[PDB]
């Protein structure tokens, strides 16, 4: 498997921003985050296709979250802006075969340990 | 000499008006319900081998399974004529569908005197095509088309794209544990060729270096023409991107391509 190293997140005020990063031990084609809010289903939040830079978001974070990557295609970043109580959750880095199904179903090959995000 | 005759597909009885396309094993004709007045497309496939019987029945089964979708030709009914009754001496299969207005390329040919296609027009054409293919890949198990090309897209009377030509399509039978790729990604490579063709009016087998018109489509073209099938996008990856492009441009990409109606 690939090893995923996560950082960023934490606590923030409503309307504020945080940034997560995730570094993979090898190249993979697609990387993103899913989350799990209290009592809720796993929800795919953002995903990036490395070779094209095409980026995929759930409707719940569209226009507020931005996923990007480095030139070495080892790392992805998630900027989370205009945060709100609904975004409180554990956020898990993941690799996937399909960004679109990832956003729809949180379907992943491998997942990280998770970073707590708490809004307000 | 099939033109002129009357044929019966159950309740329906109808008249063969003219040829629309000839070809190898098959011919396509315009046909009219002699009682109800409504018009139809009629494909007539000839078989002198059990092998061909199997391929033809399979095509009919795919047409039936995929009917109901706004970008797939509507199945109406099918029938057979035994070797004993036919004017050919071979078995004959008859497939009845809704009648589209004609072939997409003929309408594009009319308009290419009038300059490159606008991005909105490309967007509608390509999205409606991709939605037909998405309906196929979402079947359980998925149905792979294997013959996607711009020549076998039709334009409906409503001015929408209609996908047909299921004679090369395949799937897995007796499907009860998996989602391995089984061919979906060859259809995507083919769709990338279509998007390229619609923008730059040439088959890809390089995006022009300074294109400022279709730049919005460049990343998606490259991602569909990815050599590695794992890297290559899925149909859901393509459709999702097309939806966001349409929203940004304030286009309803399922809507009639009114410009093509002239
Ligand atoms: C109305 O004039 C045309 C109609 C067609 C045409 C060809 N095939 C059709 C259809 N098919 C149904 C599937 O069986 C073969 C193709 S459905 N509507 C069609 C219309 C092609 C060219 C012209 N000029």
């Amino acid at each position: 498997q690939v090893q995923l190293q996560e950082s960023g997140g934490g606590s923030v005020q409503a309307g504020g921003s945080l940034r997560l990063s995730c570094g993979a031990s090898e190249y993979t084609s697609r990387m993103g985050w899913f989350r799990q809010a209290p009592g809720a289903e796993r929800e795919g939040v953002a995903c990036i296709h490395r070779q094209s830079n095409l980026s995929y978001y759930s409707d719940s974070v569209r226009g507020r979250f931005t996923i990007s990557q480095d030139n070495a295609k080892t790392t992805a970043f998630l900027l989370m802006s205009s945060l709100k109580p609904e975004d409180t959750a554990i956020y898990y880095c993941a690799t996937t075969t399909d960004c679109a199904a990832f956003v729809e179903r949180a379907t992943a090959i491998t997942a990280g340990q998770g970073t707590q995000v708490t809004v307000s | 000499d099939f033109v002129g005759q009357t044929v019966e597909l159950g309740e329906l009885r109808l008249r063969v008006r003219r040829v629309l396309a000839e070809g190898g094993f098959a011919f396509v004709y315009e046909a009219q319900d002699v009682g109800s007045g409504r018009e139809y497309a009629l494909k007539r496939l000839l078989s002198n081998e059990e092998e061909k019987n199997r391929a033809i029945i399979q095509e009919v089964c795919f047409m039936k399974k995929l009917s109901g979708h706004p970008n797939i030709v509507q199945f109406c009914s099918a029938a057979s004529i035994g070797k004993e009754e036919s004017d050919t001496g071979q078995a004959e299969f008859l497939l009845l569908t809704e009648l589209c207005k004609g072939q997409l390329v003929e309408f594009l040919k009319k308009m290419e005197s009038r300059g490159p296609l606008s991005c909105d027009t490309v967007l509608k054409i390509f999205y409606q095509t991709c939605r037909a293919v998405q309906h196929m890949h979402r079947q359980k198990p998925p149905i792979i088309h294997r013959d996607l090309k711009v020549e076998n897209l039709l334009l409906s009377n409503q001015g929408t794209i209609k996908l047909c030509d299921f004679g090369s399509a395949t799937t897995i039978s007796h499907y009860p544990y998996s989602n391995f790729p089984i061919g979906e990604k060859q259809d995507i490579w083919a769709l990338g060729c279509i998007l390229y063709l619609l923008c730059f009016r040439q088959h890809p087998f390089s995006i022009p270096p300074h294109d400022t018109q279709y730049t919005v489509f460049h990343s998606l073209i490259r991602a569909m023409l990815q050599v590695n099938p794992e890297e290559r996008l899925s149909i859901a990856e393509v459709v999702h991107q097309l939806q966001e492009i349409a929203a940004a441009r304030n286009v309803n990409p399922k809507s009639p391509i009114t410009e093509l109606l002239e």
